Parts: structure tokens; sequence; C-alpha cells
RNA sequence: GCCCGGAGUCCGGGCACCA
RNA sequence: AAGAGAGUAGCACUGUUUGGGAAUGCAGUGUCAAGCCGGCAGGUAUUUGUCUGCCAAGGUUAAAUAUAGAG
RNA sequence: UUUCUCGUACUGAAAGGGAGGUGUGAUACACCCGUGGCGUGCGCAAUUUGUGUUUUUGCCCAACACCG
RNA sequence: AUCGAACCACCUAGUAGCUGGUUCACGUCGAAGUUUCCCUCAGGAUAGCUGGUGCUUGUUAAGAAGUAUUGUGCGGUAAAGCAAAUGAUUAGAGGGACCUAUUCUCAAACUUUAAAUGUGCAAACAACCCAGCCUUAGUUAUAACAAGGCUGGGUAAUUGAGGCACCAAGUGGGCCUUCUUCGGUAAGCGGAGCAGGCGAUGC
RNA sequence: AAAACAUAGGUUUGUGAUGCAUCCAAGUGGUGUAUGUCGCAAACUGAUUUCUGCCCAGUGCUCUGAAUGUCAACGUGACGAGAUUCACCGACGCGCGGGUAAACGGCGGGAGUAACUAUGACUCUCUUAAGGUAGCCAAAUGCCUCGUCUUCCAAUUAGAG
RNA sequence: AGUUUGGCUGGGGCGGCAUAUCUGUUACACGACAACGCAGGUGUCCUAAGGCGAGCUCAGUGGGAUCUCACGUGGAACACAAGCGUAAAUGCUUGCUUGAUUAACGAUUUCCAGUACGAAUCGAGACUGCGAAAGCAAGGCCAGCGAUCCUUUGCGAAGAACAGGAAAUAUGAACAAAUCAUACCAGAGGUGUCAGAAUAAUUACCACAGGGAUAACUGGCUUGUGGCGGCCAAGCGUUCAUAGCGACGUCGCUUUUUGAUCCUUCGAUGUCGGCUCUUCCUAACCUAGCGCCGCAGAAGACGCUAAGGGUUGGAUU
RNA sequence: GGGUACGACCAUACUUGGCCGAAUGCACCAUAUCCCGUCCGAUUUGUGAAGUUAAGCGGCCACAGGCCUCGUUAGUACGGCGAUCAGUGAUGGCGCUGGAACCCGGGGUGUUGUACUCU
């Protein structure tokens, strides 16, 4: 016995009941995997650096504040 | 609609459970109680009968094999040949006194 | 449900135009992309290396990758009940960008400007007045333009 | 489909790291050794009483097979495998048209 | 896939089949 | 001073059995030992040399265990 | 301190190996009251008259580093 | 009184994606007949629709919207055309064919042109603009660019709760109507697109 | 309840006993066989009368053809330290070559042509293992079909010839 | 003796492949969209028909004796089906070549569950090819192909290390020497029912669980076919379209034929014909009443109102 | 007002025919020892001016074809939403609204950057 085939009746309704959720932000899932690897080695090495300049700015600012008091 | 869950391997299958067509295999712990009570008075009954003999006889300090417990030790079966005639006592006259004795052990 | 490849309705979108044929121009090639900018994904049909798929014709989004002769954009997709970040690798040549916030920056712009003049407008036809004709005619629906509807 | 008898492609042994002439002789399935752990294993299911134990796959439909072609480097004596696509008649004939 | 025979060559033959 | 169980153990083929996998146990037929540097076992087949543990092919033996349609 | 089991450490087919921070040098050296750094972050603390700031718990994102 | 394989007891409560049944009340919510794979088509697994348990938060909007505005991209359907390419096709006129300029009538698998209804993106605080710096093994012949940071100054209507998990049920025969449509002489016929309904619901 | 089966008659096959057919799980076991070719066992046709044509390519059965090609265990030799590997030998059967249809079965097309037309004894050509012989028929076997002619009725998709 | 003897399907069977796939159209100007819908393809082929540099211009037309000049927007060619694309080229000729190699498990698109397979896009490293260079090339653009288990091939060359290290593949578990076997990484032998069982018939002697999800008979929708009628008027009728007819066209009605469908019924609605008996319809054969004729009489043709009454006996089947 | 070289947009720049052109230039032109390539110095390559503005190039013109732009076709064709609207139907108008195309008519026939350069 043959039966329908296909049929899209319906389904925008269903998508809709919990609605199309918005896109993910910009600032979520932001990382460049498969990219221009000089460019992601460069890159690298700066935040090396900027990780070890940070460590250096709370030791004065601690010892700063110590200071005083 | 079966979803994330472990794969069973349950091994029921063998026609253990006792019906109408089937005398089964299973084996229950209704009489454990019981059998502690009766195992009890039986060893103050024998302590009575060869009184004073000591209840259990004396065994050997021996050490546990393997790496896992190289380090512990236990009571082995009897006392080696070696040992009897280090203390010059006769192995067939110390079963007598209630000493066991082993003629299989080594001495290493 | 036959016949479903990778270019199947693609006879008029993938046609270049009348008297419009030819190869990507100098302007095409000497246009600059950097990370973070609007682009817009359409098809030229005469470079057929990087070509996008039809879906992604006359879409619109950001770029995240920089290559040498390549960009990739991040594209929206809603499938089902939910939209898909999609991420695409093109030549250079089917890419273009996108005036799609110049009224929003040429805002901005104006505002710092009315700033700076500040610191060193519009005619309402909303609201009524006074008109004057000189002269007024009348609309009668003559039977002449009745006659006229007849081929 | 014709193909040459050398080619100079990259070697990647150490020694010879450059383009080198290989010899080209296509590639013939080895004989099956009857004492491997999976002809073991089955000749000892086969023995017995309940026939034949295993499917022996009688429908088939391709018409031609994948050709390998080993090719063998003369200085460093590397070995290189190569597949190329479906053909019904591969020849080795390297005189060019 | 084996062993032959007749023209490395195609056929005729007796055999053998776990993707 | 001697000795300690022979169609026995082993091997080949076939069948069955086992978690036992180049073969765990057994059965049939063929073949069939050693003890003057012995034999068996040591979980991957073969040849060679060590090491470790035992000494088959005869027999008896309480207690702790079962009573799943009995007395 | 159980005599066994689950857990406090994982990784490789295997032989095997086995995870703290900061500073200074190119089984290295010296210290040990301690979040590896960045972003968004309940509550609390301190200021201005509502704003700006510190520490941020839990969670999440992206970059190090260390073990196989 | 039993025969295309007798009767009796047992294995046996044999297996059944198939048919039948399945026992108190009130309350809060509330569907699907669709996607992919399967010797699959009277059945399953998988996603969707639903319930329960929450977590993190907020008090005008955080990563809000089946809706408008402004700006900026995409398209070849209706229509139109054959006096424009491809194809079909009627008749005269000027130099039997042929040529030149016209003329009647056309196209789901023709088109120069080209709507309406549509469809991407943006319209700020995890951001922007400017100033002064830091780093790099990236670019450039080197001022200049890239990228990651630090320190000071200024910054599109109207509706309203945002985000994130875990566990699980039923369902996977549909049918009707508006408009657009394909096959068929047609059908209370077979097959699709958009929306609303019945199924599950009375008044 | 018959047109089916059986029957007398006819034909074919195997077989001289350490046999042919054949039972039983098995044995110094059992049946035709208390038998001996005018016998026993296995098939087909179906009284009498008169007959029983051609085909051995296919499948089957069979041969006192094994002549040669191919093959399994068992045997005999080699390389190797050995497991392993290789070589040679290796029966029936298959292949090859004969016989057999009262074994299973099978048994043709197309043109031209005789003093009116019509038919074609005669010719030619394709083609098989052989190309349906003696007989019989719209028959319980003929689609077309209620075939065509005679007979039987006033009239017959019926009956007979 | 045991078991099997595909699926889809306007019932099933025979047929076909709509079973894995590619182009145009259906498809309604984003994307997606079904039918045993329409027009066609695919299991191959190519050491060049792959890569690059250079030179040139094709189909065709016209004027002159294969040769020559001019025009020539592609009307040619690009292995094959179609679409798109291309002129100092993506076409043709020629020269040199092997980028159809390797490529540290880099990222992504199409199908999509945001799984795999197939195909494709953007990259980093090695060694190269063609170019004076910028540059192009890891096949021929998009269709041309394949899991687990098993079999088979390639890589783990030789040396260096007083110790397993940034550098020497691992194991065979009491230990050593040589064979053998096995693991880890990359390919190949195939499943076309193409996400991948190893597979012949018959049942009228038949069985079971079910199905009105599905055929054969009644009923329902439709009316192609069947049947019964209108409209126009070229002709036929001694001349005369219409007494009577009426071609080429066009408009309807009926459900008394046969088709098309599959709505009800498969825990059953007794399936042809004849006999008997009642009733209804009119599209009128006879009986009643009228008009008209190519109606002298007679016999008839046509038309209207009319269903009250009637409509036979036999041969073969 | 010009020329040359390198360009951007790629016909308001194209196609046919006609008329004119100071200077710097561009070009036609002369010739094969050497570098280089052809059947042929025709193309290409190397050498250098004895001539010529005939051609190429630039400017202008043509009720010329094309192309660009504005109107007209036309609130026409077609469309979204509504009706217990009209009509036997085929179809159509109405309400709130969006809105074309060909033909035809008027106008137009390149704009410009960098460097070196003659009045
Ligand atoms: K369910
Ligand atoms: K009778
Ligand atoms: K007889
Ligand atoms: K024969
Ligand atoms: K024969
Ligand atoms: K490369
Ligand atoms: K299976
Ligand atoms: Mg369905
Ligand atoms: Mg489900
Ligand atoms: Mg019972
Ligand atoms: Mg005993
Ligand atoms: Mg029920
Ligand atoms: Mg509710
Ligand atoms: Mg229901
Ligand atoms: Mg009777
Ligand atoms: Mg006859
Ligand atoms: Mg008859
Ligand atoms: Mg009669
Ligand atoms: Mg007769
Ligand atoms: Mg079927
Ligand atoms: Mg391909
Ligand atoms: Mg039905
Ligand atoms: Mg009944
Ligand atoms: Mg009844
Ligand atoms: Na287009
Ligand atoms: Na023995
Ligand atoms: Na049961
Ligand atoms: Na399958
Ligand atoms: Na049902
Ligand atoms: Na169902
Ligand atoms: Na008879
Ligand atoms: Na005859
Ligand atoms: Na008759
Ligand atoms: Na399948
Ligand atoms: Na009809
Ligand atoms: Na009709």
């Amino acid at each position: 016995a043959k039966s329908k085939n296909h049929t899209n009746h319906n389904q925008s309704r269903k998508n809709h009941r919990n609605g199309i959720k918005p896109p993910l932000p910009l600032y979520m899932y932001n990382s460049k995997r498969g990219g221009w690897l000089p460019a992601l080695v460069n890159t690298r090495r700066v935040r090396k650096n900027n990780q070890k300049a940070a460590l250096k700015a709370r030791r004065e600012r601690l010892a700063a504040h110590q200071a005083a008091q | 609609p079966k979803g994330n869950n472990a794969i069973p391997h349950v091994h029921q299958r063998k026609h253990w459970n006792p019906c109408s067509s089937q005398k089964g295999n299973v084996k229950v712990f209704f009489n454990q109680p019981a059998q502690k009570q009766r195992r009890r008075r039986l060893r103050l009954l024998k302590a009575k009968k060869i009184f004073p003999r000591p209840l259990k006889a004396l065994r050997p300090q021996v050490n546990c094999p393997t790496v896992r417990y190289n380090m512990k030790r236990r009571l082995g079966r009897g006392f080696s040949l070696e040992e009897l005639k280090a203390a010059g006592v006769k192995p067939r006259y110390a079963r007598t006194i209630g000493i066991r004795v082993d003629r299989r052990r080594k001495n290493k | 449900v036959h016949s479903h490849g990778y270019k199947c309705g693609t006879r008029h979108l993938f046609a270049k135009k009348f008297r419009k044929h030819g190869v990507p121009s100098v302007s095409t090639i000497l246009t600059n992309f950097k990370v973070g900018d609007y682009v817009d994904v359409v098809a030229d049909a005469a470079v057929r290396a990087g070509m996008p798929h039809k879906y992604y014709h006359g879409r619109t989004g950001i770029v995240w990758n920089v290559t040498p002769r390549g960009v990739g954009v991040i594209i929206n997709k809603p499938v089902r009940n939910r939209t898909v970040r999609k991420r695409i690798c093109v030549r250079f040549e089917h890419v273009r960008k996108s005036r799609c916030q110049e009224a929003f920056k040429q805002k901005l712009k104006d505002l710092e400007a009315f700033r700076a003049a500040k610191k060193a407008k519009k005619v309402s036809t909303r609201n009524g007045g006074f008109v004057c004709p000189k002269k007024v005619e009348v609309l009668a629906r003559r039977t002449a333009d009745y006659e006229a509807m007849i081929p | 489909v014709n193909y040459p008898k050398k080619k100079k492609m990259h070697c990647p042994d150490e020694r010879c790291n450059a383009h080198k002439s290989f010899k080209v002789v296509q590639y013939k399935a080895g004989k099956a050794r009857l004492y491997a752990r999976g002809k073991r294993r089955y000749d000892r299911k086969q023995s017995g009483y309940g026939g034949q134990t295993k499917p022996i796959f009688h429908k088939k439909a391709k018409t031609t097979k994948k050709i390998v072609l080993k090719l063998q480097c003369s200085n460093c004596k590397s070995i290189i495998q190569n597949v190329l696509k479906r053909t019904k008649h591969f020849e080795l004939n390297d005189k060019k048209k």
C-alpha cells in the first residue's frame, strides 16, 4: 500500500515554538585554529610578553600600597 | 527509545530460576545464624572433652609470596624437618605433643 | 530527489550578464582585506577556483582569517530551530567590501563634528499653512476617456 | 592506459633528499601463508560436522581494480607505493606516441 | 588461484574457493 | 648397596570438549619410549643450552559441603 | 592503621614513563602566607552624591605552561 | 467418531514487529503523523514537538522580537518581446532561388528589460573616537603598516524578563480549506509550496 | 463408482549363490529362498485382430576400450638446526572413443511452374540428430468457430456422415 | 536431513528501476520542495587528453590561380550528458617536463543527525617543473564509487651513545642463540539490495496470525467509452438548405455498457441464468386525440398531448 | 592650447564615410657584419636616418547605425491583503494599497591621475 512521500507542513510552526535562537555573540568562540600559521605563531610571542608584564605590574602596585601602609 | 546507557552484559540466560518446568540452580543463606550457633557449640564441646589440651596445635610463621604480599607474615601448615632437628625434637614424637609437622617446607 | 549535486539550481544564478563578460579587473585585485571587516559574498563565475556554494551568494558576513589568496568569512545560517555560524574559505575575487555600516559611521563623524563646532533646522510639511491657488481646475470624468479605452 | 618505465620523483630518505630516478613495477598480492593467525583460526572452526561456517560472497559487481605501483630507487633501496584510478588495461610501454 | 597441452601470447582442458 | 608401577607416557590423523588461543581434557586407529649426562611441568610454534618445582602409569582415609517434588 | 573493594593520577599497542608558583640564567640555580595571565562575573569593602573603584566566589570564553 | 504424518505425558507459561484486554478522585501543563539510517515500507534507532528537575541572573534591558523605519547587498517568477540573440512560424513589397526592409502569430526545458510578495547585514558599553606609550622571531629598502596590550580624555519605531543544562514520555498511517500549482477527459482521484484548521472541542 | 485401479496378453532390464534385489544400531543376525533361469527380483503397456515408421546431436544408462591428460591419503628422496618447503609416484572417476529409443524424449521453411481460370505432378533455394511414415480427425485433442457440404425438423450454437 | 528462495509498486504478478548517483525543467525571482513526472547521462577514458612558457586565431562568408587577400563578439573547440565559462584565451600548434610525489592527524563546504563515505575549497613544511620575471602547478572543475573481521604489501637502512636520554620500533611473561608468529602507522583484494545476510521451485491436499492500510460481487464520485438529443447550414432530394435528410464544426443530457478510483464491508451483506410475483419510469411498439408531407384512394414518413390498458407459442444454446 | 610613456572607469569611448593638422614627438621608412628567428629580415631581432606627412595618430562633420539620459506609453499590464462580492462557469470589478516593459519623442557622443615635456 502506498503512503505519503514528503511534506513540510507544520514544520515552521514547530521551529518557532521555542523560537529560532539567535546566533552566538562574536566574542564567545573566537579561536583561529586553522588560520595563517606565520601570524598565529607571532601573536603567541607577544602574548607571552604581555603576561609577564601583567605579573610585574601587580608586584609594583602591591609594594607601593604596602609602603604607604 | 534507548538513550545514553551502558551496554548491560547481565549474564542471566541459563535456566537458573525455579518454575513449573525447571528445578533451578540457586543458593540461599537462611541458615547462616543457625550454623554460627552450631559451630560455636561444637567448639565448646570439643574443649570440654579434650581438657586440658590446647584447642589449636602449634604452627610456624611463614612469609607470603609474590611482590604484593612480600612484607606480610602469617601462619603455616607445619614445622620443617630442619627446624625440628635444630630444636632437638623427633618428628614422630613431635606430632604427639601437639606440634604440627610439614615434610615439604624447604627453609631457604 | 534525483541529481542534487554541488551546483543544481545555478543556470541563471552563476550566469554573468549582458555585455559584461570578462575577468576581474585591476581594481578588484588591489582591494585590501583585514580581520574584522564586513564583506559580501558574490560569485564571479569566470573564476572557477574558490567559488562558494550557491547558498552563500548574496550573503554578508565578517572576516576571521586572511590568507595569501583567500579570505575566511563567518556567515549565519538557520538550521531547524537555531542559526549556525558557518565558516567558508573563498578566493579574493568572490568577495566585495560591504557598505552596510557607512551610514552608522557617518552618523558618528557628524556627532563629533557637531560637538567640535559647539566647543569652538528642518521644515515640517506636516504642520499646516496658508495656500493661495490663483487657479482651480475640475475633474469630471468626461465621456471621451470612456470611449478611449477601446483597442 | 600507458605508463612510463621510469619517473623522477622526490626521495624522502635522509641520504637521498632530492629527485631521483625510480623504476616502475606493478604490485601483485602475495600468497596466503597457511600459518597466519586468521587462517589457523578458520581451519580449527572448519573441522568437524557443522558444514560451512563462514560466508563466501558470490555477488560480484565490479569489473576493474585499482592499480598500485611500487617505485624502487637505485642508490637508496626505498620503495614508495602509489595508487591510480580504476582502468581496464594497464601497460608499461613507456614508448611515447 | 594450481598442473598440463597447443598456438610472454590466447584457448582448450581436471582441480581450489572465509574479506 | 640397589631400586621405585610399559602397548604406559609421547607422536600422527580423525571426532568431541574447554576461557585455553600453531591445539585445555578425553576417545578411536596407526606408531610406540627414556632411565650413561633420566622423565613431567613452567599458558606463542621450532632447534640448542641453562634455571626452578615435582617424580605419573597400584590402593585406603574423618571434619568443615549438598539434600532443587526422598524417608 | 582491614584482610577486600571503590576513590585520591593519568597516559601508550607495548617495553615504559608520570603532572605547583614566582624570580634568575640558557634532575640548571635561589625562595615558598599560596589564585599562571586576560575578559564577563553574586555579595562584601572603600569613595562621590547617583557615579566611578578594589577583591572577586561559582560558571563560561580565548592564550600559556606541565605529564604521557 | 483423531491422518498431505495417530494417540498419551513431558521440554512448554515454546516465540509472536500481529489481534483482544488492562480496576480510585481532583489539580498544573500538554503534542505528533515530519528529518537521516536500517532485508527498511503494519517495526525500530536518530533529531524535532512535550513534561519534570533545575542552574545563573535582572528589575529599566544581558546574547530579546514569526513586526516596522533608514542605509546597503542578492534574485530572473508575473508581465513584456520577437520591428533584439536561439528555436517555431503567415503573407505581401523592392532588387524561380537568393538578398534588403517589413508583416500575422508563439515558447516549462528562449530572452535584451523587469515587478509585487521576499531574502542577507548594520544602526554602540565585552563598543567607538582621539592623545601618549609597550612588545613581536609578521610585512615593507627603513618612516610606515599588521597583531596583542597598557595609561588619560569624550560618546532605528514600540513591545518586553536574557542565557545555560540534565533526565524522560507519546508520536513517526493523517485529513480538510484559501491562494500557487504538476499528472489525468474527469473524480468525494493521485502528488507538491505558503498559511489556517479538524484530529484533541465543545458553544 | 467413473473413462480411474486391477486383469489376461505383449515387451524390456539384472542375475549361476563368495549371486541379484534388500532389512537391522549391532553379531557365526534377517527376507524373496522349503528357492535354482519353464526361477527369483525391477520397470512400462493393457483382451483378440492388424500394425508398431525416421532420429544416439541433448540428458541418462552402459563398454572385455585405460590408450593418454588431470587428482587424495599412503609411500620415496632432497635444502635446512628443525617446524616448514619442494620434487617424484599415486586408484576409481572425469575427459577422450564405441553401443543403446517397447531409456527420458524429438520428428522444417521460402519462391517459380501445365493450351479459360484454378490447383501444381515438375524445378530452385535455405536449413535439421532426424524433418511426422501407415493411419485418424472441428474427435473427451480446432484458437479462429455457431468452420464448409449432406442428412435429420415448420424451424436445430445439438446429433450422424 | 536442515534452511532459503530481495524491495518499491494507483492490489499482487509480468514489465520497469523511480534501489547508490549527475545536468536542464517541474520549482511559485534567497535557500528548501513530491509523483512508475518530462528530456538526457554515470561504473568509463587519458604519460598525455596532466604542468608551464611562447606563438597564433576559430565556425563561416566573399574576391582571385590546395595557394592568396579582406571581413568575421565566438555563431567553433574544450574525451563523454547538459548547464555555466573563456579571444594577444580556459581554444589550436610547438618546446621542455612529471605538482597525477611527499605533505608533521591544520581548518572548512556540500549530504547532514550538523555522523560517516564520495567529491571539493583555503593553507603550513620538503623536494621540484616551466618561465627573464611577477607567477602558475600538489591531475584532467563541478558525475565516474565502498565499513567491522580477515588476507596481503610498504616504512622502523648501516653506524654513533658506559646507558634508554632531543636522538636505538615493541612483545611472545624463569633466562639465553637463531627461525617463526603477533602488534602499532600508511595503501590494496568488496560488498551495484551501493551505511555493506552466504541462497532455487511448487501447492487445487494445504495451514496459522492478521488486514477493508489491499483486489474479485452491491452501493458512492466521474463520464473517456457506450446511449440519447440541440445549434449553424455545404450539400442530397425531378429545380427546391430545412417534406424527409444532412457533412465540416460546436453545446448538452443519462447512468441501462465498459473503463478510472479505492470511500464502506475480510471475528463473512450467500456470488450467473431461468421459474414465480408485485410495483415504478418514458427516451411511445399497439390502443385514444390532433398537425404536417414529395398526403389523389389505399398504404406510410415525421411531430405533439398522452404510461389508463396491452405487449405471444416454439427449434438449437 | 598639444605630445609621449604608464594607467583607472571600460561604447557619451564603438562602426561606416568625408574634411583638416604649427612645434616637440609618434609613425611609415633604409639595411643584414654582429646577437636572434623564419620557406621568405613579410612578422621578429640587431644597426641608423636619405625622404614622407600618403597611411597610422589627433580634431571636426554626417537630420548615419549603435550607445547613454530624460519624458511618453501609464496609474496601463501585473501584484499583496478583504468580502455570507458579481457570474452557471470561464473570469471580473470593488475596498486598503505596490507598481512595470517594448515602440515613440527631446537631448548628448568620453571623464580623468602620475612623470617628462613645445608655446
Ligand atoms: K514511543
Ligand atoms: K459402479
Ligand atoms: K503385465
Ligand atoms: K540421442
Ligand atoms: K546418447
Ligand atoms: K608547497
Ligand atoms: K546478521
Ligand atoms: Mg508515512
Ligand atoms: Mg522515536
Ligand atoms: Mg508441568
Ligand atoms: Mg577413594
Ligand atoms: Mg486495544
Ligand atoms: Mg492549556
Ligand atoms: Mg488518532
Ligand atoms: Mg456415491
Ligand atoms: Mg482436425
Ligand atoms: Mg467436441
Ligand atoms: Mg432436442
Ligand atoms: Mg463429425
Ligand atoms: Mg512486495
Ligand atoms: Mg572528478
Ligand atoms: Mg479502503
Ligand atoms: Mg449471514
Ligand atoms: Mg441477508
Ligand atoms: Na542572475
Ligand atoms: Na599408548
Ligand atoms: Na511464556
Ligand atoms: Na543490510
Ligand atoms: Na492495526
Ligand atoms: Na504505526
Ligand atoms: Na486401466
Ligand atoms: Na499425415
Ligand atoms: Na455437430
Ligand atoms: Na541494503
Ligand atoms: Na458521456
Ligand atoms: Na459520447
